[PDB]
């Protein structure tokens, strides 16, 4: 979808993450539903 | 229906889950993968 | 909440590896 600041790369239901952690040693896989913060230049507002 | 800013016109039709006297009719779909590796799932006997 | 710098005009220097198919690079 797209961003309350006119932007792309908003995903609205369940996202599947791959994250390497701990100096790319780990490797996670987090199926979590990602919801956008209400902070300055943090995903929140008109300005992102 | 207004999904992510997107208009789609959606249709809602209900039915009657269970029978009168309370038995819950299920609709069971299996499906078998018969591949060529080694076959792990297995009946118990 | 924190304050980062986008300018992708640095993120364009190719260097590019194309699929080499006599080697197999990239089949499963
Ligand atoms: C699938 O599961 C059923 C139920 O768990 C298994 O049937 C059970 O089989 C055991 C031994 O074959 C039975 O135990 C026997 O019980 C009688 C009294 O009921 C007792 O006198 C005997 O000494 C013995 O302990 C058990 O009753 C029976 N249960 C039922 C509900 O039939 C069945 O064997 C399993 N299939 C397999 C493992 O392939
Ligand atoms: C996707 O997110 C919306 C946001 O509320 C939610 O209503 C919907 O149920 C979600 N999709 C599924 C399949 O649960
Ligand atoms: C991303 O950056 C490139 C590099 O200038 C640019 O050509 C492209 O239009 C940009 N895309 C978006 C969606 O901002
Ligand atoms: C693919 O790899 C082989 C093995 O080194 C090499 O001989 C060949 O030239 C390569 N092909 C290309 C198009 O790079």
């Amino acid at each position: 979808g797209k961003f309350p600041s006119n932007k792309t790369g908003r995903y609205f239901n369940h996202t599947l993450v791959i994250l390497p952690e701990k100096c790319g040693t780990q490797i996670t896989a987090l199926y979590c539903v990602l919801q956008p913060k209400n902070q300055t230049n943090c995903t929140g507002h008109t300005t992102y | 229906y207004n999904f992510n800013g997107r208009i789609f016109y959606i249709g809602r039709k209900s039915y009657t889950p269970r029978t009168s006297e309370g038995s819950i009719q299920m609709v069971y779909v299996i499906t078998a993968n018969y591949a060529e590796g080694p076959n792990n799932v297995c009946p118990l006997k | 909440c924190i304050v980062v710098d986008m300018q992708p005009s640095y993120f364009q220097r190719d260097w590019p590896r194309p699929i080499n198919m006599s080697a197999a690079d990239g089949i499963i």
